[PDB]
């Protein structure tokens, strides 16, 4: 009983200036259950599930990075689209994995924007529901490597 | 003396509140009567008493005009008496002839209504004054027996 | 000619046990700047609706009940030598909307004013609609077209076509509501009645002015459709019981003496108050009594004068203060009989 | 010469309820600091538009329904004789942005004003759209290039010409929208009132011991100032181009209601049927409002009336020099005391003010 | 001599409600510690601009749009008569940065203000660079080199210089950005405000049984503290090097706004049409705002309007002597509260006040 | 030491209409303060505390909505039956999370009014006692999702 990530990004995608730019606006994540575009857009996709919503959360958060930053195409990973913009430095990473819970979240999204990356979003997706220590090591792991190929 | 004190909320409440508080003002016999109750600063009232109330942190005093009475046989005066008939009497009446009974002795009432009773009477004298000094019936230590003279 | 007659009194009259409130004292008012005693509108109301001179003048009293228990009685007693009894019932029914018959009580929504003429008539077009096998639903839409006789009715209940009736679930609501033809303020005294301590003598004699406005053509619509003669002769019957009556029967001051303190009617093509007159509270000069008639008396001048005010207008007053004019209160009932 | 007109009233009122909330209350409003009795502008505009005497001197009232399927009813028998019933639908339906299929409930967006001439009107020339077969977007297009006509039909309905319409759906949305040419204030009482409560009894000719209800009702007397302005440009385009004669004509009929009419609630039990004491009226450039005469809440002195006239004129004469405004003003008043430095020409009757105006100072 | 001209203004409106948000809630604002109502800068600046005291007085205010379509065809029209229309279109493009072909619907970046006489004189620039076969770029190096040539048609349009204009795409991101001359504030309460609920009903002629609409809005009487600043080197360097009696007149006529423009709405259902009852006016080298006269929200004595004034005054007489300011400053009040500090000149009428901004606080 | 809500419903319920009443003529919460059979009423449950008469003075005032507009049946939440009314529109609803402290209380009787709701009552009691930090976003989510559904 997962989340559609793919049905998710489409209807983000899908949503009027009036909502893309009121959960734009959101400075941290939590602050997206203040708005009720927030609530209209995730309900489907299983929201009302407890233990759905904190990972429900993090993904429109990411999203709300905004415009169209994270743009979708074995696989993209997050840390390998973060390396091939070129843009981030392997310092910040590291500050994202050192950060405490929603100051990660908050970083990531900072990222993400500068960034301006091509992943694989249902990947993403997965990886953002989970979201793990193990996950982060995984995002360190891809960067580099990833950052070192090139 | 007639003072002019306000009693704080927390202790004029009640009435025995009232008379206890009122009665505090003197560490060296009176009869008050209320203007207003229950104004934020607590009873606004005004008080006849024999010594001069010192003020309280419950009852402040505002000021303290001392009297000599000098009344005439004949004279026209206003007067407020607040009071209270029993044996309660409803009657308007009864109310009435009750007032006329202790002034009757003393000063011919002219005009009245109602008790806070108000009206005009004319006046003996000393009986009068000596009226005044002592109150007039029930619930002296209540707020009624007070009356104040007034001159046309 | 004209539409609405104001009806203007000075009364003077003890301001002791009158009106009472919920922690017994006298009702009160401010207005305007000074603390004034206050007989109510309704209490005027029902002086009027219960007194003598309205029972040989006007009619009986409209019965105003909760209990439609008591109400089903009182009915079958007074129709049932009439009426078929399971016919007053269904009447009772349909028009209060309420569902009938028998219980211990049963109540209305609320209070409500009633004729049992008014009923009577509604028990027999219903009869008729029974007979005729009429569907109430056309019963009552057929009963929307000449309120008019319903209205008649309301020339048997006198009282109900001058306060008005206002019901909510029932058939009248619909069909039979109706409202006043006739407005009246409360009554405040003219004067002050704290005095302030640290000729102008008086108490236990307050001088109350009281105003109502008679809608005339409201009055003929009202009831079945009555000319302006009988209105006016309501009319005149008001004049008489508000320049006259006082709760507790305690007669005007000067009862011995004077038919009315002091009394003035206008026509006029909109309702007019002369309370204004009175807002500067007046001020004891020999009494309370005569500096208000000449407070009225200016007022009136400055306001007719400004607002140019062709009124049919005449006044009964004591005093000689004075700026039409009547001797006596009787006469005066007479002019306005005959609508100037 | 000037465009805005400017009315002040100071009424008195005895003890009343003129105004009640969902609770019965009065309406309460505080300035500066203190509570006041309020009369909603809704109010006091809604008295002057179901006036006798606006019907006598101003025309039919506007018919304001949320209701289409009753109005297409009501549209359908009055203009039935001058057009086909089919066009008459056809004109609602566009005006109104819903379809009218004489279906039992019809309801527009929110509750809208209508004028029959106007409906009358637009029915022509849906009339010739159809005998020319020409297209609605087309008509639509010829419609916005004379506004005008459709203004001039508003003298038939001019309470929306001094009041104006919103729209948001149909094709009058874009075409038949109007702002308003007078402004009014909610009236408000000069000084501060604590209001009275009177308590109901309901006496049961058939219970003997009690009564059968009880109740409360909130009452005040008061002191209030009524304003009002009216903008004359805006209200000579809103009835199409009329003159300033015209307009003017409009504005003295207002000046007379303002200073005259009174919301019938609860009057037939408190009965507060009385007159303006003090009726100003003023031509300027910039449309101003008396209510600062009255921050300070006016303290009774022979009554609140006096003092409010004092009040009122002496700030008058304040605003006067301090904003040096030259422009004309006369003032009527049962009572002065309190003359205003005489640049107000003094009327000794409102038919006399209401003739200075319509003469436009 | 001294740069900054402070204009402060006490107003106060009766019930009404000038500023609403989203929910068409009034606009609240929390100082020091209360609620405060409060009215956006934006609505002041644009009631004074929209004004017809302003159209009288100041001349045209800017177009903004971010519609470059419709822009193109008023342009079109107006230039259309003194200048070729290939022109017109290439100098909306240079200044845009966007490409205006005939298509229906063209956007900029964002919201714009624009002034038709600024694009009539870039259109003879285009013109003489277009027929002298220039380069655009070349173009851009020569206009750089004159700005105020530039901003001397901002007097055709004052606002821009008064509030500023930001660029994001065009040549216009080059040359023509604007520092607004004047700074406002958002106007506030001087007291604590708890904001009225008015209960109204839409009555329907055609349904007897009842109302057709039930509903509340908020609304509120208030005292308000209008500040504002205007720059003068500031102001006439964006007007393209006017001197300092231009600078000083747009200064008065702000005053004149300030101290008489109240925001449109909702006017015709509460009419606060109400003057100011306060206007001071001071020179100083530095901008100064007196809001926190009003930190300690001024309860009620005669009214709001007495004690805030009197708040005023004893504050300013407070920082005046704190921190040694001797500028140029009067006074007009409609109110007899008079001012503490001499020399605060006192003014009997707005216009004496006026005339004395323009005598440079003589 | 709670407050036991049930108990207060069928004790506001058991009411004389006098006291009934006398209590529903209140315009604002805090003149509940000035009724004496308020007093009476909130007397057996613990006013004598300060802190619970707060919350017992928000609890009578949205029971003096009357006459009976609370009718109580995972538990019903009060944006949930604010929205299974479909009286109430939304924007009111967002009114109400927005308002100052005494208005908040009043807008919310006069949608109590308006819903003729049917709530779980000591849901929306508890909810009301600690009223309302995360409690009006609740509320927001509940009514829009409620709203959705349909």
């Amino acid at each position: 009983d997962e989340i559609d990530a793919m049905a998710l990004y489409r209807a983000w995608q899908q949503l009027d200036n009036g909502s893309c730019a009121q959960i734009r606006r959101v400075s941290e994540p939590d602050e997206l259950r203040d708005i009720p575009a927030f609530y209209r857009l995730v309900q489907p996709f299983g929201w009302e599930n407890p233990r759905h919503q904190q990972a429900l959360l993090r993904m429109v958060f990411c999203l709300s990075a905004g415009k169209n930053v994270i743009r979708h195409q074995t696989g993209i990973s997050l840390g390998r689209a973060l390396a091939n913009s070129g843009r981030i430095n392997e310092r910040r990473i590291f500050q994202l994995i050192r950060a405490d819970r929603t100051a990660d979240m908050v970083q990531l999204r900072r990222l993400l924007t500068h960034a301006e990356p091509v992943l694989d979003w249902p990947l993403m997706a997965r990886m953002l529901t989970w979201w793990g220590k193990r996950e982060r090591q995984q995002l360190l792991e891809d960067f580099v490597l990833t950052t070192n190929k090139n | 003396y007639l003072s002019k004190v306000i009693i704080a909320r927390a202790w004029s409440r009640d009435l025995y509140q009232l008379h206890q508080g009122l009665w505090h003002l003197f560490p060296n016999d009176f009869l008050f009567h209320v203007e207003k109750r229950n104004t934020p600063e607590g009873c606004h009232v005004l008080l006849q008493s024999a010594q001069m109330p010192v003020s309280t942190a419950v009852a402040t005093v505002i000021k303290t005009k001392q009297v000599e009475f000098q009344l005439q046989v004949g004279v026209p005066l206003y007067f407020r008496l607040r009071a209270n008939p029993i044996k309660p009497l409803i009657k308007e009446a009864e109310q009435i002839a009750w007032l006329q009974r202790k002034l009757g002795n003393a000063a011919r009432v002219e005009d009245v209504h109602p008790v806070c009773f108000e009206g005009v009477l004319t006046i003996d004298a000393p009986a009068l004054i000596d009226l005044v000094q002592q109150g007039i019936g029930p619930a002296k230590s209540m707020g009624c027996g007070l009356l104040s003279l007034a001159p046309l | 000619m004209s539409n609405f007659i104001n009806i203007h009194v000075l009364i003077s009259h003890s301001p002791s046990c009158l009106n009472r409130d919920d922690m017994n004292m006298q009702k009160d008012a401010i207005f305007g700047g000074k603390r004034r005693v206050r007989i109510s509108s309704q209490s005027l109301k029902r002086a009027m609706r219960k007194s003598g001179y309205y029972a040989q003048n006007i009619g009986e009293s409209s019965l105003r009940t909760i209990h439609l228990a008591q109400l089903r009685d009182v009915l079958r007693q007074k129709l049932g030598e009439r009426f078929d009894q399971k016919i007053i019932d269904k009447t009772l029914a349909l028009l209060s909307g309420k569902s009938v018959d028998e219980a211990e009580k049963i109540s209305a929504d609320a209070v409500t004013p009633w004729v049992v003429g008014e009923i009577a008539w509604f028990c027999e077009q219903v009869a008729k609609a029974e007979a005729d096998n009429l569907d109430d639903k056309k019963l009552l839409k057929v009963l929307k077209e000449d309120i008019a006789a319903i209205r008649v009715n309301l020339q048997q209940g006198v009282d109900i076509a001058l306060s008005g009736r206002m019901a909510t679930s029932g058939m009248m609501t619909e069909l039979g509501k109706v409202d006043g033809a006739m407005s009246i303020a409360h009554a405040i005294t003219t004067h002050q009645v704290d005095s302030d301590i640290d000729g102008t003598q008086e108490f236990s004699s307050g001088v109350f002015y009281r105003y109502a406005n008679i809608n005339l053509a409201q009055l003929q619509e009202n009831l079945g459709g009555a000319s302006r003669e009988q209105a006016l002769e309501i009319a005149t019957h008001v004049v008489h019981m508000l320049a006259t009556e006082v709760p507790g029967a305690k007669q005007r001051t000067y009862a011995a003496f004077n038919p009315a303190d002091m009394v003035m009617v206008n026509f006029s093509d909109m309702p007019l108050s002369m309370a204004n007159a009175f807002e500067k509270a007046v001020k004891a000069k020999d009494g309370f009594l005569q500096p208000s008639i000449q407070a009225f008396n200016q007022y009136w001048d400055r306001v007719a004068n400004g607002y140019g005010l062709n009124g049919a207008a005449a006044q009964f007053s004591l005093s000689d203060v004075d700026p039409k004019q009547m001797p006596t209160l009787e006469q005066l009932k007479s002019w306005v009989r005959n609508n100037g």
